[PDB]
C-alpha cells in the first residue's frame, strides 16, 4: 500500500545545516498535503512543519519558524525539509506524515485548507542528532 | 382580326427564390415553431410537361444551410456557457483497465456557487480536445473561443422536417426514377411540402438518407473535374452498428450560481475504444454496384481503386457524425481499401467533446457526456467521393472519401425538388372586341 | 385535376381550370420567415389584382379587351395557338413583349373611361 | 496552543485483559481526534478516526469514545500483537498536538 | 345600429346594414402582437375578397347567382327564413354544406365567363 | 325557382382564438407601447342575442398570462444582474429595538468598480432571503444555489395601471352584460365591444385586490362544486378595505459593485423596528363572510355547517397573501380571517413578512430581487374576491370546510375576463332567393 | 409626364395620369421595421379599395355617382374648376366636407344594391 | 344639375409621418441590410407646384438620428467588451522626445486566456482617458459610469453615402429652388423616390464632406432674433482642411480572454509630436468675408460682426471633432474664430482621445483602438454651426461663437431640401354625370 521512506538524517554540527528527504509511494503525491513531526527522546511528539499539495502555504511551528524550510517536488514525488542553524534539543526521530484525505472539494484560497486533516500514514522515522 | 385577352390564373411558373417555411408532425431543431404538417400531403402529377432541374444551382440547399446554422446557434443560447472553464489543467494518463492510451484524467480549480470560494475537481477528458501548454494541459478552445455547453434537456435527434413553399409558389418534384441530377425531367409533380428531410450531419457517408428507386445513382456537376465532389446514392442500405461500451458516468459540477458543468466522472468497467461494424458482404456487393455504375461514365476496361482520405483536419479525414448525443469520428480506411479490375469490418472510432460544427471557428461547442453504453444503428445510403487525376488518366482512377461541406450532404435529399413562382397573369389573342 | 394539373395540357382546355390556380394564390427562425413570406404573397396577389383593376378586368378570370393584336408578337394561326401549344410555351414566346402589351391595356382602359364619362355627361 | 494530556503513561496487563487509555484536551475540540499505534521501531498506524469511527481493516476489538475535552480508547481483549505505544492526536484547530505516549507491557 | 347590431334581428332586417360590418372587417411584445394581428386581418379580408371575386360578385354586397338551390340542404321556404330567423342559426344549419355550394359557385362562374367570352366572340 | 345568393358582411360569428393587442390611455408591462385607447369606447348592445360563455375554456386568460410573463421578463432584461453578490455573508441579529428576530445584519466583501480590489460593505437582509451554511455566522442567499437573478430597476414602478385588451379587425369581443351569470352558461344579454374594460394586472394570492365588483350580490364560481380539486372563485358586491404597512422606515444605500452597476442595499433602520402588518375591518369582513356563507349554503343546500380554516400548508407563496405595491413584496398570514364557523371599529391585524428575493410565477431558475424603498409604506387597497378550496369532507355531508387556495395565477385574471370572449366574424353567407343573373 | 407629374396641371389634364398614380401606390429590428412599412402601405391601399368597394365605384378609376352636389360644398362653375384649378387647391378647399360625401355615397350604393336585387328578383 | 364624381389616383398629397427605408450602393454607418440604390433616380419635376417646406419641424432628421443610433449600438455588439480592463493603472509620463507631455505610459495586470493566470502588460493612454485615484495610481475614464466596448476592427468608420427612400404610398419632395433659407414656400419642387447620397458624417462646430450651396453662402436659423437657437451656415465653395498626427502608433494584441483581444497602444517609433490641423488663411478669410456679407443682410448694415471661440463646457462641444481613419480627434478651433469685421496657413492644435461618448449618452462609452501608420485626413469644410451672443442692443456689435449640443443639426444641413408626404389618391368633384338604374 501507501509507503513513505526517509533519508538524509545523520550527525550535524551545532548551528550548521542539514536536509531531510521523504519519498512517497502508493498514492498520488500531487493531491495530498505533507507534514513533519519530530519526537525528541523522553517526551511526547511535537509537530513542526506542513505544506499543501501544490507546494505553497508553508506553515511551521513557532519553535522552528525561519530556521526550517519545508519543500516538495511533485515531479519526483519527494518531500524535503531543509534545516539551518541547528541546536542541541533538535535531536529527535523525524517522521514524515501524510494527511488523511485529498485536497479535492471546496476551498477558500489553498486546496484542502477548509478541511480537518489527521496524519493517517507515517514514515518509519529517522533519528537526527546535533552534537559536537 | 385578333384582339388581346387577359387570362388570370393560368398554370404558368417561372424560376425564383423564396423563403420556404418548415413543417413537422426537446430537440435542437425548433418543433413548436414549425407549423403542423398536413396529414394528407397533396401531390399532383403533371403530364406532358418536362421541367429542367439543377441540383447544384438549387437555392433550397443554401436556405436549409442558413436555417440549420441559425437553429443550431439559437439552440445553445438559453443554457450554460463555459467561459470560466479555461484554467490550467493538471492531467495524467488513465491506466485503469485500458487498451487505448488516449483518455486523460485532469484535475483543476473551479468556481462554486459563491464568488469567494473555489473548488478542486477532476474530469476525464479525451486527448483530442486537450493540448499540452508546456504534466500541464489546457483545452484546445481556450486560444480560439469559449465554448457554450450544450443544453442537456435538448436532444440531437434529427427529426424529419418538411419544407413548404408559401402562397403563390409551388414545389416541383421530379419523379423520374433515373434522375441524373440536372437537366430536363420528363415527369414532374406539384407538392405543397417536401418529404421528410432528416437533417443528419455527417461526412464521407450519408447516414439515414433516402435510397434510390432502381439502382445506384452517381451525380456530379462535372465528371471530368477533379475539384467537384461525386455524390453517390445506394439503392439498398448498408447497415452500420456504432457503439461506445465505456458506460461513462456524469457528474454535475457547480461552475457558478445556477449553472452546472457536466463532467465525465469515472469509467466503470473495462475501457474499450469506440467502433463501428459494417458487414463485409453487403459492403462488397455495394462497392461492386458503385464501381459498375462508375464504369458507365468512365468507360470499360479501366481499373478503379478505392483509397482512404489524402489528409487534412479530423473532420474531413474521418467519418464524423452524431450518435446518441456523442459525436463520433470514425476512421473509414478499412472500407475504402480495394481495387477493381475488368464477417464484419470493424472501423476504429474516436470521440471528441469540444467540436466546431459547420466548419466555422470562434463558435465551438462542448457536448456533455451521456451515461450508459451508447449504441446506434444507421443506414449508409450514400457516399461523397473525390477523384484524383493523372497523366492521360493512366488507365486508372482513384476515389477517396470526400469531406465536403454540409451543403453536399443536404443536397442528396433535395435533388428532386425545386421552387417555382406562379405567374397567373397571361395575355393571348382571341377573336372578341369589348363592348363599349 | 388539382392545382397546376392542366399545366402540361394545351391552351383553351386549361382555361377551364383557372379557378383552382387562383384560389391557391393566397423559434424566431421559423416565425419571421413565415411572416415575411405571408406578406410577400399578399403584395404579389395585390399587385396582380391592381394590374387587372387598372386594365378594367377586375374580378374577371377571362377578360376580353378592345385592343388590336399585333401580328409581330407571334406569326402563327389562332387554331395552332389554342389546340397544339401550351401556356408555358406561350409565355416563353412573348416573355419580352408583355410590357408593351401591359401599357397598351392601361392606356386603352383610360380611353374607355374618358369615353364613358363623356357619354354619360353629354347625355 | 491546545495542549493534550494522556493518562496513564504506562500500563501493564495480561493477554486478553481489557485495557482503557484516556486523554483530555486543554480546550474543547468537539470530536476531531484520532488515535494511533506505534510498534517498537515501526511506523505508527491509525486505529480510530473522528474519535468514534473505526478505521477500515483494523480489528473490531479497538473502540473509541468520548467528546468535548475527554476522550478514551478501549481494548476488549489484549492480543499478543497489541503491545505497543499508543497516541491521541487533536486536529480541531492548528497547530496539531499529540499525547505524551503510553506503552503497554505484558504482565 | 352599429357593428353587429343586427345580430339578433331577422335576416331581412339585417340585410340593409351589411356595410358597417364590411367597413369594420379591415414594447417588443405588443409590437409583434400588433403586427401579427394586422397581417392576420389583412389575410382574412383578402381571402374573403378573392373568394367573392372568383364567383363573379366582386365589389357587390348582394349578388345573384345561377346555381340552383338544392332542397337537400334545407326543406324550407323563404317565408320562415327571411321573416322568422336570424343569420346565426342559419349558418349553424349550414355548417358543412357551404363547401359544396362554394364549389358549385366556382364552376358556375367559370362556365359563365367562358360562355360570355364565346357569346362576345360570335357577335 | 330558387337560386342561391351570396351575402357579404352578414352578422355571423364563430368561436376562435387570436392575439389581442393592448390599448391604454416606466412600467414592467410597458404600457407606453400600447396604442392610445379612444376616449369613447364603443359598445353596441345585441338584442335577442344569447351566447354561450366559458371562463375556464377561455383563451384570453392563457394569452394574458403568457403576455404578462413575457413583459416581466423583458422588463428585467436591461436591469443590473446580481451574480457577483453570491458570497459568504457574516450575518448577525439586529438586536436594536426589535420585537422579532426576523431581520439580519450581514457583512461581506463585495466587488467594486476596479475588479482588482474588493470593498467591505454591509446590508440588512430578511430571514427569508438568507439561509445558514454553517456571534456572527456564515450565511448565503437562497437563490445562490438555485439561480443568480437580476435586481428590479428602481426607476421602473410596479403600479398595476389598467390595460385594455382589444381584438383586431375581423374579430369581435363579446361582453356578457347579463347579471347573475355564473362561470359557464348561455348569456341572454350580449354586447359587442372593441376593447375590454381596464383590467389591472394585480398580482396577489388567496385574495383578489383592486378587482372588479359584482353587479348585485356575491358570486360563487367553479367548474362544478362536486369536485374538491377545482378552485372556487368568489366575487364581492361590497368590497372590504385593507390597509397594509411597515413602520420600519427603511433606508437605501447605493453600492458601486462594478462599472455602471450598483446594488441598492438596505441601510440601517431609523427609529423603532416594528413588524410589518396589515389591517382589515372586523364588521365589514364579518358581513362579507355572511354573504359568502349565504351563497355557499344556497349552492350546497341549507342546514349545512360551513366552516372556514386557514391554509393547510406548503410553499410560502401559496400559504400567505402575497402583495405587490410600492416595491416591497409582503406575505400576510391570513389565519385571522378564515377562522370562523357558521351554523344554520375593531380591526383584524394580519402579520406580514417582507421578502426581497421572489419566485412569484412559481418558476424555478428565474427570480427577482426587489430593492428597498425610502420612507414608510401605506398601501391602501380593497378586497373584491377570494380563491377558496374545499377539502374532501368525507361522507359527512352535514358540514363543509373551506381554506384559501392558489397554485394557478391565471385564476387571478380569470375573475376579470369572465365577461369577454373573442370570436371570428364570418361575413360570407349563402341563402336562397328567387333572383338570378342576366346574360 | 411621369409619376405625380400632373400635380400642377389642371384637372382635365391631371385626370390622364390616374393610372400611373394608382399603380405606384404599391437585423431583426430592421426586418420588423420593413415589414411594418410594407403592411402599412398594404393597409392604406386596401382601405382605399374597400372604400371604393362599398361605394358603387369598385374597379373604376373615374366613377360618377347619383348623389347630388349641394351648393353649400361649392357654388363655383365647372369651367373654372376643371380648366382653371388644380386638384391640390381643390383638396384644400373641401378638405372638411369629404366625410359627408363619403357617408352619402355609402347609403346611395346600399340603396342601389337593394333596388337591383328587387328588380332581378321580380323577373 | 351637379353630381359628385369619385376620382381615384388623384395627384394630391399632404404632410404625414412614415418610416423611410435606407438604400445604398464592414461599415458601421451603413450595413448590407440596406437594399441596393436606384441606378437611375426618377427626378420628376413638378411645374406650377408650390409647397411650404420647413427643415426645423421635419421628422426626417429625428428618424435618421434614431437609425444612426441603432446602427452604432448594433455594430459594437458582435465584438469584445472591455469590462475587465477597469483596474488600477501605474502610469508614468512619457519623456522619450516630447513637447506635449499629454501621453501616459500605464502598466497593469491583465487576465490572460486562462482565468487562473495573470499577465503584466503596458499601454499608452492619453491623459484625457485616465484620472488619478496616490499620484502613481490611475484609473481609466468612464470606469465609474459603464464598461466601454472596444470597436470591432473588421468594421470601418468610413461614411459611405446613404440614400433615404420613402415606402409605397408616400413620396419625397425635393426643393430645387436656389437661395432657399430652409422655411417657406418653394417655387421649384420635384418629386424623387430616393434622396441624394447623404454622407453620415459626425462633426462639431464645423460641417465636413457636406453638400455645397448653389450660388452663395446661406444663413439658416429658426429666427435670428433668438439666441437659444443655433445658426446653420452653408458655404458656396469648400474650405480645404488637412489634419494629421505625425505619430504612428504601434498596435499590441493582448489576449484578455478566450477568443477576445485588446488592441493596446505600443511604443511610438521615432519622436513623438502633437496632432494638428491646417486651413489656408486666404480661403478662410474670404469665406469669413462671405459669411459676414450674408449675415449683414439679416442683421442690417453698419454692424460690427465679431467671431470668438467657444464659451465653455465639456470637450465634446468646446472642440471640433472628426471621425476618419479610426482615431477620434478633438481640435481647438480658436485660431479660426479670432477676428472682427468693421463696416500662410492657420495651424489648429488638436488632441486625440480613445474613450468617447459620441452621442453624448451616459453609460454607452466606446474604446477606439489604435491604428498603424501615419494617418492623413484631407477633407473640406462646407458649413458651420454658430451661436449668437448679445443683449438688448446695448452696442452695435454682435459676437458669434461656434456651437453644438445637438448632433441632429449636422444632418439638418443635408435634409433641408427634402420633405416626405403622403399621397391621397381618393378625390371628389362635381360633374354632369349620373348612374343609370
Ligand atoms: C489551485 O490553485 C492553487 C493556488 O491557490 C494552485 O497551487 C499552485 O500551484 C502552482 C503549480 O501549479 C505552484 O507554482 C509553483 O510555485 C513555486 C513558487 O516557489 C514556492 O516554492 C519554493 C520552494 O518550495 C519556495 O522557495 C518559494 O518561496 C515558494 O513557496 C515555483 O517554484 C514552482 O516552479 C515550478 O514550476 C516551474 C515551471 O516553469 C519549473 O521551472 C520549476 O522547476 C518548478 O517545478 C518544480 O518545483 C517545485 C518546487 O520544487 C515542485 O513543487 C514542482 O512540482 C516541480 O518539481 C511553481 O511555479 C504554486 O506555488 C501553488 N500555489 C499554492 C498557494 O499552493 C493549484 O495548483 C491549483 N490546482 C490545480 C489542480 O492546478
Ligand atoms: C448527367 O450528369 C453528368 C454529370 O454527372 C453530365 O455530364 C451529363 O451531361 C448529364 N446528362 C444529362 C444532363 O442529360
Ligand atoms: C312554405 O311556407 C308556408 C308559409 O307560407 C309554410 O306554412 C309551409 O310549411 C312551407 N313549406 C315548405 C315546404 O317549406
Ligand atoms: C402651368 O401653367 C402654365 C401657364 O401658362 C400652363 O401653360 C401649363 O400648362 C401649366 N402646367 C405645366 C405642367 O406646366
Ligand atoms: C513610422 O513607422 C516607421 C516604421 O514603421 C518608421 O520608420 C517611422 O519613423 C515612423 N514615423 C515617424 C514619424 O517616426
Amino acid at each position: 500500500e501507501v509507503q513513505l521512506v526517509e533519508s538524509g538524517g545523520g550527525l550535524a554540527k551545532p548551528g550548521g545545516s542539514l536536509r531531510l528527504s521523504c519519498a512517497a509511494s502508493g498514492f498520488t503525491f500531487s493531491d495530498f498535503w505533507m507534514n513533519w513531526v519530530r519526537q525528541t527522546p523522553g517526551k511526547g511528539l511535537e509537530w513542526i512543519s506542513g505544506i499543501n499539495s501544490g507546494g505553497g502555504y508553508t506553515f511551521y511551528a513557532d519553535s522552528v519558524k525561519g530556521r526550517f524550510t519545508i519543500s516538495r517536488d511533485n515531479s519526483k514525488n519527494t518531500l524535503s525539509l531543509q534545516m539551518n542553524s541547528l541546536r542541541a534539543e533538535d535531536t529527535a526521530v523525524y517522521f514524515c506524515a501524510r494527511v488523511d484525505g485529498d485536497d479535492y472539494g471546496y476551498f477558500d484560497t489553498v486546496p484542502g485548507d477548509s478541511k480537518k486533516y489527521y496524519f493517517k500514514h507515517w514514515g518509519p522515522g529517522v533519528l537526527v542528532t546535533v552534537s559536537s | 382580326n385578333l384582339w388581346v385577352t387577359v387570362y388570370y390564373g393560368v398554370p404558368v411558373w417561372k424560376d425564383a427564390e423564396t423563403t420556404l417555411f418548415c413543417a413537422s408532425d426537446h430537440n435542437v431543431w425548433a418543433t413548436h415553431a414549425c407549423v403542423p404538417t398536413d396529414p394528407n400531403p397533396q401531390e399532383i402529377h403533371l403530364e406532358n410537361v418536362t421541367e429542367e432541374f439543377n441540383m447544384w444551382k438549387n437555392n433550397m440547399v443554401e436556405q436549409m444551410h442558413t436555417d440549420i446554422i441559425s437553429l443550431w446557434d439559437q439552440s445553445l443560447k438559453p443554457c450554460v456557457k463555459l467561459t470560466p472553464l479555461c484554467v490550467t489543467l493538471q492531467c495524467t494518463n488513465v491506466t485503469n483497465n485500458i487498451t487505448d492510451g488516449e483518455l486523460k484524467n485532469c484535475s483543476f480549480n473551479m468556481t462554486t456557487e459563491l464568488r469567494d470560494k473555489k473548488q478542486k475537481v477532476y474530469s476525464l477528458f479525451y486527448r483530442l480536445d486537450v493540448v499540452q501548454i508546456n504534466k500541464e494541459y489546457r483545452l484546445i478552445n481556450c486560444n480560439t473561443s469559449a465554448c457554450t455547453q450544450a443544453c442537456p434537456k435538448v436532444s440531437f435527434e434529427p427529426i424529419p422536417i418538411h419544407y413548404c413553399a408559401p402562397a403563390g409558389f409551388a414545389i416541383l418534384k421530379c419523379k423520374d426514377k433515373k434522375f441524373n441530377g440536372t437537366g430536363p425531367c420528363p415527369s414532374v409533380s406539384t407538392v405543397q411540402c417536401t418529404h421528410g428531410i432528416k437533417p443528419v450531419v455527417s461526412t464521407q457517408l450519408l447516414l439515414n438518407g433516402s435510397l434510390a428507386e432502381e439502382e445506384v445513382m452517381i451525380r456530379s456537376e462535372n465528371i471530368t473535374n477533379n475539384a467537384k465532389n461525386i455524390l453517390v446514392q445506394f439503392n439498398t442500405p448498408v447497415q452500420i452498428n456504432c457503439t461506445r461500451p465505456n458506460n461513462n458516468t456524469r457528474k454535475s459540477i457547480r461552475i457558478g450560481p445556477g449553472q452546472a458543468f457536466y463532467a465525465t466522472g469515472d469509467i466503470i468497467g473495462d475501457i474499450r475504444q469506440a467502433h463501428c461494424n459494417v458487414s463485409k458482404a453487403t459492403w462488397n456487393e455495394t462497392l461492386g454496384k458503385v464501381v459498375k455504375q462508375l464504369r458507365k461514365h468512365f468507360g470499360n476496361n479501366t481499373i478503379i481503386r478505392f483509397a482512404n482520405s489524402s489528409g487534412g483536419d479530423l473532420e474531413v479525414t474521418t467519418h464524423s457524425f452524431n450518435c446518441g448525443g456523442e459525436f463520433f469520428y470514425c476512421n473509414t480506411s478499412g472500407l475504402f481499401n480495394s481495387t477493381w479490375i475488368s464477417d464484419s469490418i470493424t472501423l476504429p472510432c474516436r470521440i471528441k467533446q469540444i467540436i466546431n460544427m459547420w466548419q466555422r471557428i470562434g463558435q465551438c461547442m462542448y457536448a456533455p457526456p451521456i451515461q450508459g453504453v451508447i449504441r446506434c444503428v444507421s443506414n449508409i445510403t450514400g457516399l461523397i467521393l473525390t477523384r484524383d487525376g493523372g497523366s492521360t488518366n493512366s488507365t486508372t482512377e482513384t476515389f477517396r472519401p470526400g469531406g465536403g461541406d454540409m451543403r453536399d450532404n443536404w443536397r442528396s435529399e433535395l435533388y428532386k425538388y425545386k421552387v417555382v413562382k406562379i405567374e397567373p397573369l397571361g395575355v393571348a389573342p382571341t377573336r372578341c372586341k369589348r363592348r363599349v | 385535376l388539382g392545382f397546376l394539373g392542366a399545366a402540361g395540357s394545351t391552351m383553351g382546355a386549361a382555361s377551364m381550370t383557372l379557378t383552382v390556380q387562383a384560389r391557391n394564390l393566397l423559434l424566431t427562425v421559423w416565425g419571421i420567415k413565415q411572416l415575411q413570406a405571408r406578406v410577400l404573397a399578399v403584395e404579389r396577389y395585390l399587385r396582380d389584382q391592381q394590374l387587372l383593376g387598372i386594365w378594367g378586368c377586375s374580378g374577371k378570370l377571362i377578360c376580353c379587351t378592345n385592343v388590336p393584336w399585333n401580328s409581330s408578337w407571334s406569326n402563327r394561326n389562332l387554331s395552332e395557338i389554342w389546340d397544339n401549344m401550351t401556356w408555358l410555351q406561350w409565355d416563353k414566346e412573348i416573355s419580352n413583349y408583355t410590357q408593351i402589351i401591359y401599357g397598351l391595356l392601361e392606356e386603352s382602359q383610360n380611353q374607355q373611361e374618358k369615353n364613358e364619362q363623356d357619354l354619360l355627361a353629354l347625355d | 496552543d491546545i495542549q493534550m494530556t494522556q493518562s496513564p503513561s504506562s500500563l501493564s496487563a495480561s493477554v486478553g485483559d481489557k485495557v482503557t487509555i484516556t486523554c483530555q484536551a486543554s480546550q474543547s475540540i468537539n470530536t476531531w481526534l484520532a488515535w494511533f499505534q506505534r510498534k517498537p521501531g515501526k511506523a505508527p498506524k491509525s486505529l480510530i478516526y473522528k474519535a468514534s469511527s473505526l478505521e477500515s481493516g483494523v480489528p473490531s476489538r479497538f473502540s473509541g469514545s468520548g467528546s468535548g475535552t475527554d476522550f478514551t480508547l478501549t481494548i476488549n481483549s489484549l492480543q499478543p500483537e497489541d503491545f505497543a505505544t499508543y497516541f491521541c492526536q487533536q486536529y480541531y484547530s492548528a497547530p496539531y498536538s499529540f499525547g505524551q505516549g503510553t506503552k503497554l507491557e505484558i504482565n
